């Protein structure tokens, strides 16, 4: 239940439950297959 | 670091040997990275040892 | 619910009270296996013998005790008591240890209440109004060093301010390593030949910082924490025999030399009543 | 012709019988098993060396005397030495097993005497010293030859009174644990399975004994006229859904 | 003696059969690991479980 | 009513209602009925 | 959610474990990728590492 | 991309990588499994320690230098030291096993040299004596060290003289046997997979030893100028189904 009216109001937020490392692990053009070699 | 709780050691040998090329010599290196995998779990938060002050800062 | 049912004289060859106690069991005997009984009920249930209920009431875990003075030239903040630790434990005070210790491993949250009242023993014109700060410090976090570091910002760990005269009140998730706390551990940390034995951080459940955050008056005041845990969602896992002599320190069995009797010599016969 | 009397317990490539048991207990009414994943943490696939490890090693004998305390041993400990279950124990970093015990004293029907077999589970030891002295760890790992009750107390070893299961705690509180009597007028033998306890899904075998087998003489031993005055008591345990994991160079322990 | 970009390299020596080419526990929170990303988030929690991937680029 | 969002936070749990003392007075292997003989 | 999947010997022409670095990835490589795992399961959401959470005291 | 070249082998806890193989052997076509019980003779039931015993050991390194004639390892023999196998090895009386055997060797691409790696199963070998000279026990036992071709002469040891394959055979027709070359030009290292090969289901492990993996310099190293004139040569090998049979007391072994 909300009391009040704003949104800035309300608690925390919940988890994102998003979580996907690959922007930040994976940023590479052509895509890289694990088990296949690396560089061909 | 706890010792109940301690989780091993990581060495390296040479398992034959490096061998250069001619008209090459010295050392080589090698770079080192640590990453987790995706199995990792950390828990319950606290408060960094690696960061500390002694009088607040200004502008 | 019958507690106990009707039952009427006996002739038999099928004998319920001869047994062979060798075997290690308690066989289940009734009054209407040797007298002939009436039928009366139970008219109970076994509510307040239940473990959540017997682990779940507030008791005292600790009384530690800061003063608000003023700090100038003191050289040391945590020996002058301007601040002060405790590093979490069930075991220091004994009428919760031993009910602790009826089981070896035991599951639980806990609710901590945390007391704070305040003396003033020599001479003050008045009662000043003190806020305390409790801060949660896990194993691994920078300790308080003065009684106003950068660590008191405890911007990463859980830290309660009340007043001195009020109760504080959170409740902290089980955070033990492992599947349940062990009330016992017949261990060491590792195969060392000098290591600590029985101690283990198995056990741990944290540690807490106090301090007032205000500056000081004219007088000096003492202000005396006590906190209370209560277990709430309690689990626990084989009973042992209940602890007979008087402990001596946390985290170890031993029992102190030339204890006394334990038991009550009678005044009197075996035959005496 | 059934009897709980009579048994046999085949287990490897070793064999028990008994013609004068009293039943069997096992340990809160559950049989050893293997370490399911569900409750799995570390991920290496574990070792089970079934029947090299899985039979029955029989401990050197004690003797009861009138004078006698009574004896304890740790588990895994009094194994530490035995056959393969032992290297296995060395060799790698965590392992789990649960045993079948069998504690063995015949006499004859004009004797007289009641022992008391009991596991304990995380029997945590006194320091005769009292206060916060430690029991160091050799103490609290003496292999095959276990605790005897009646040594002398020594430095950095546990207190080693009786009516206080080395912990303080009463003799006759022990009832609440997996236990069994040996009454010479009864019984001959106590057997008692012991599935595997712990905290954990499994643990170091060199750093934690998780049980003490205790044998503890009570009706104290009255051999008939101008018999000797005393008997032998056999220990003879064996390891069972024996699980080791975590495989390397071999432990080097103090002492 | 001061930190260097020469503490990231481990250096390798020709013709050497054998030998040990380094050595470090696993206290993630501390000593080599406690500066390097990991090591300094895992600092900001009490508990940690998981695998760890350790990789060497030789150069 | 749950005010809050983490189990920990709710209040003590309620009756096991379990209740099997047979794991602690009759752990033995071959079953023992009361009346029969305890050793055959 | 399994942490850790059975896995039992390889003999492959197929070397998940060397990788070239100079790529910018991290290859995601797993226990089971070099030594025989059985299974496990995670137990655990990663809940208390959420931003939300990490900034939120 | 996949290419007969590099290669990952995973064996229980430890991995080896190759990025220069030339395929691998798999000794008449045969790959390691277990014992069939229509092919069994005692009827005790086996203990398979498997992970624990079935991974990579690497021996001490070995230098070819420009003299070398070569070395020579017997199986199990040279494992009879190796964590938990060697003491399976020692406390059952029969056992069993396959292995992978990978020999490693680098240079560069100004070195030439070439190496045999060959399996032989049943390696009798010759008394340089003569006659009917014996080949004592501790000498055709030489452990992770193996024998060394360029070694001398001993008393009660092997003949070491490499154009006769140690017993009576020309060098040149090993080829008839599993084997793989290393040509530093092409390859660096050589992988046999060897089947368990006796003409009994089962035997002893101490007293009869079923294959010697040999490593023959056949094309003498050459280095680049002023270079240092040799190369290590490393062996690493895994008992792959492995089974041990009728545990007991532990075996006592000349010398």
């Amino acid at each position: 239940i909300n009391y009040y009216k704003d949104a800035a109001s309300t608690s925390s937020a919940g988890q994102s439950l998003s979580m996907d490392p690959s922007k930040f692990t994976e940023p590479v053009k052509d895509l890289m297959l694990k088990g296949a070699p690396a560089l061909n | 670091p706890d010792t109940y709780t301690s989780a091993g050691f990581l060495s390296c040998w040479y398992q034959t040997s490096l061998i250069l090329p001619p008209e090459t010599t010295g050392q080589v290196y090698l770079l080192s990275f640590i990453s987790a995998c995706p199995d990792f779990k950390l828990r319950l938060m606290k408060d960094t040892q690696t960061i500390s002050q002694t009088v607040a800062l200004t502008e | 619910t019958v507690a106990s049912i009707s039952s009427g004289p006996k002739h038999t060859q099928k004998v319920p009270i001869l047994t062979a106690n060798e075997t290690g069991a308690t066989m289940p005997v009734l009054p209407s296996d040797s007298i002939e009984t009436r039928t009366t009920y139970m008219h109970f249930n076994g509510s307040e013998t239940d473990v959540e209920c017997f682990l779940g009431r507030a008791a005292c875990v600790h009384v530690t005790e800061i003063q608000n003075k003023d700090a100038t030239g003191i050289d040391n903040h945590r020996e002058a008591k301007l601040f002060n630790d405790w590093k979490i434990n069930l075991s220091s005070l004994v009428q919760l240890r031993k009910k602790l210790e009826l089981f070896t491993y035991v599951r639980f949250d806990s609710e901590y209440t945390i007391l704070a009242t305040a003396s003033q023993p020599d001479s003050a014109n008045y009662s000043s109004n003190l806020v305390v700060q409790a801060m949660y410090v896990p194993p691994g976090a920078p300790n308080p060093k003065e009684w106003d570091d950068y660590t008191w910002q405890s911007a990463s760990n859980p830290s309660v301010f009340f007043k001195v005269g009020d109760t504080s009140r959170f409740s902290l998730p089980y955070v033990g390593l492992a599947s349940a706390y062990n009330c016992f551990y017949d261990g060491y940390s590792h195969d060392d030949a000098e290591t600590q034995y029985g101690i283990t951080v198995l056990n741990h459940m944290g540690s807490m910082a106090f301090r007032i955050v205000n500056e000081h008056d004219e007088h000096k005041t003492l202000v005396k924490i006590r906190v209370y845990h209560r277990a709430k969602h309690v689990e626990a896992w084989i009973p042992r025999a209940p602890r007979a002599l008087p402990y001596t320190s946390i985290g170890r069995t031993n029992y102190p030399k030339n204890t006394e009797p334990v038991i009550k010599k009678r005044k009197g016969d075996i035959k005496s009543y | 012709g059934y009897s709980d009397r009579v048994q046999q317990i085949t287990l490897g490539n070793s064999t028990i019988t008994t013609q004068e048991a009293a039943n069997a207990v096992v340990c809160y009414a559950e049989w050893p098993e293997y370490l399911p994943d569900v409750d799995a943490s570390d991920v290496n696939k574990t070792s089970k060396p079934d029947t090299s490890v899985c039979r029955f090693y029989t401990l050197d004998s004690k003797t009861w005397t009138t004078g006698s305390k009574g004896w304890c041993w740790k588990l895994p400990d009094a194994l530490k030495d035995m056959g393969v279950f032992g290297q296995n124990m060395f060799f790698h970093s965590l392992g789990r097993s649960g045993y079948t015990v069998h504690v063995q004293c015949n006499a004859t029907k004009f004797h007289s005497g009641c022992l008391l077999v009991v596991v304990i589970p995380e029997h945590q030891l006194a320091s005769h010293e009292g206060g916060n002295v430690s029991v160091k760890y050799t103490f609290t790992h003496p292999g095959e030859r276990g605790i005897d009750l009646s040594s002398a107390n020594e430095v950095g070893g546990p207190v080693k009174d009786v009516l206080y299961n080395m912990n303080g705690t009463l003799l006759g509180n022990l009832l609440i644990f997996p236990h069994q009597f040996i009454n010479l007028r009864t019984n001959n033998t106590a057997t008692i399975v012991i599935p595997y306890i712990n905290s954990v899904p499994i643990d170091s075998m060199t750093r934690h004994n998780n049980v003490s087998l205790m044998v503890i003489p009570i009706a104290p031993l009255t051999v008939p006229t101008g018999a000797t005055p005393s008997l032998p008591i056999t220990v003879t345990i064996a390891p069972m859904c024996t699980e080791f994991s975590g495989i390397r160079s071999k432990s080097i322990v103090p002492q | 003696t001061k930190d260097e970009v020469n503490s990231y390299l481990i250096p390798l020596n020709a013709n050497r059969q054998n030998e040990q080419v380094f050595g470090t526990n696993l206290f993630i929170g501390d000593g080599v690991f406690k500066t390097t990303l990991l090591g300094e988030i895992v600092q900001y929690y009490t508990h940690w479980s998981g695998s760890l991937r350790f990789s060497l680029m030789y150069t």
